[PDB]
């Protein structure tokens, strides 16, 4: 029945405090259970950072102890983590968890940079991107910071043949990735394809048509 | 701390193929190990806990077992969609302590890129900055090599790659490379190739434009 749902700003300034919160449902944290934070590094390792039982009591990884605090609010069903005089090293996904179920995370960057919204460029589909019946089109998102977009297509219609790239970071210090998609040649004179990028650290929305080469 | 100590770092095995994981506890831990899995794209999932137990709907070829301080995940008749990333979690103590992680690559049979390329487009020309894109579809194994050449001229240094977590279901990668060039470069040469190549291609594959042309 468990849900769970981080949330928090996707960047913070270092020597501030990082909040990140969960959000519950269909379950008491009142009830029973460890409620945890967990959190992962850009290099993949995994650290507990701490939880709070049912009871209220709270356990703290003794590596983080003298700047960490786990709260909840009973009346919202939610749970909380401060991290504070936090550095670039706390750039992670951060994680909520019951002994089961873990939640999909929240990113959050810590830099004095501010946030940019990505250019998005059509991929388009052509002779030099068809075989066989098959064409490939997509759309470049580019100059972002920080982590993560998401992309969707045809407003989450288009779903099959999708591959969104892992993000590289550019030597400019911004983030880039494309998404592409297979789709069967005979649909490019007839249906129409659009990515959709959302970065929701700079509340940045972009629709972008992908049209056949017109030449 | 209570340190796990997890190996090997990375596999790659064939379907039905039985694979093991190891993670050795720095002292005693009882039985209080748990072992988690994950998937591109989905939150991280729970398979075993208490060393052996393993949760619902988890397939029974996944494994878990203990000798001591010594703890085994085995997968037995690997399929395609077990590919992902495996941790395992003690208990016994605070803090909680995660092992490293074991990567795990499906095997299949050697597969070809097929090789598409992508002009910058007009709006981004607008820019001072034009992005050419080739794209390596449904290929294994991952190690693949793009080499770009603007009028035979051999680039180094401009480029960028990117690739895809295996695929869940046919065991494949695909590839994005990207070069980045000034738009005062772009326009001043005419052909631009991304040249492939890769253990299923016989000879490289290139796929090229000329700049401009309608
Ligand atoms: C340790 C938590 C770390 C965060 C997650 C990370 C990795 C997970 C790996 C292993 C988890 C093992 C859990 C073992 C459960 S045993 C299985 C566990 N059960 C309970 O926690 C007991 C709750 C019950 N109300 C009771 O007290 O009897 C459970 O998962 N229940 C619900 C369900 O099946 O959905 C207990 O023996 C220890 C719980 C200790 C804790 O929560 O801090
Ligand atoms: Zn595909
Ligand atoms: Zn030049
Ligand atoms: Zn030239």
């Amino acid at each position: 029945q468990v849900q769970l749902q981080e949330s928090g700003p996707g960047l913070v300034k270092p020597s501030e405090t990082l909040s990140v919160t969960c959000t519950v449902s269909g379950y008491s944290i009142t009830s029973s259970y460890s409620w945890n934070w967990i959190r992962q590094f850009p290099g993949k390792g995994l650290e507990w950072i701490g939880n709070i039982y049912y009871s209220g009591s709270t356990n703290y990884n003794p590596s983080l102890k003298s700047r960490i605090s786990i709260s909840r609010d009973t009346s919202k069903n939610q749970f909380s983590l401060k991290l504070s005089s936090v550095t670039a090293a706390d750039t992670a996904v951060y994680y909520c968890a019951n002994p089961r179920v873990w939640g999909q995370g929240t990113t959050v960057t810590v830099s004095s940079a501010s946030t940019k919204g990505p250019s998005v460029f059509p991929l388009a589909p052509s002779s030099k991107s068809t075989s066989g019946g098959t064409a490939a089109l997509g759309c470049l998102v580019k100059d972002y910071f920080p982590e993560p977009v998401t992309v969707s297509w045809n407003s989450g219609a288009l779903t099959s043949g999708v591959h969104t790239f892992p993000a590289v970071l550019q030597s400019s210090g911004l983030y880039s990735l494309s998404s592409v998609v297979t789709v069967p040649s005979s649909s490019l004179g007839t249906q129409t394809y659009i990515c959709n990028v959302n970065h929701k650290p700079s509340n940045t929305k972009v629709d972008k048509r992908v049209e056949p080469k017109s030449c | 701390d209570i340190q796990m100590t997890q190996s090997p770092s990375s596999l790659s095995a064939s379907v039905g193929d039985r694979v093991t994981i190891t993670c050795r506890a720095s002292q005693e831990i009882s039985g209080y190990l748990g072992w988690l899995q994950q998937k591109p794209g989905k939150a991280i999932k729970r398979l075993i806990y208490a060393a052996s137990t393993l949760d619902s709907g988890v397939p029974s070829r996944f494994s878990g077992s203990r000798s001591g301080t010594d703890f085994t995940l085995t997968i037995s008749s690997l399929q395609p969609e077990d590919f992902a990333t495996y941790y395992c979690l003690q208990y016994a103590s605070f803090p909680r302590t995660f092992g490293q992680g074991t990567k795990l690559e499906i095997k299949r049979t050697v597969a070809a890129p097929s090789v598409f390329i992508f002009p910058p487009s007009d709006e981004q020309l607008k820019s001072g900055t034009a992005s050419v894109v080739c794209l390596l579809n449904n290929f294994y194994p991952r190690e693949a090599k793009v080499q770009w050449k603007v009028d035979n001229a051999l680039q180094s240094g401009n480029s960028q790659e990117s690739v895809t977590e295996q695929d869940s279901k046919d065991s494949t990668y695909s590839l994005s490379s990207t070069l980045t060039l000034s738009k005062a470069d772009y326009e001043k040469h005419k052909v631009y190739a991304c040249e492939v190549t890769h253990q299923g291609l016989s000879s490289p594959v290139t796929k090229s434009f000329n700049r401009g042309e309608c």
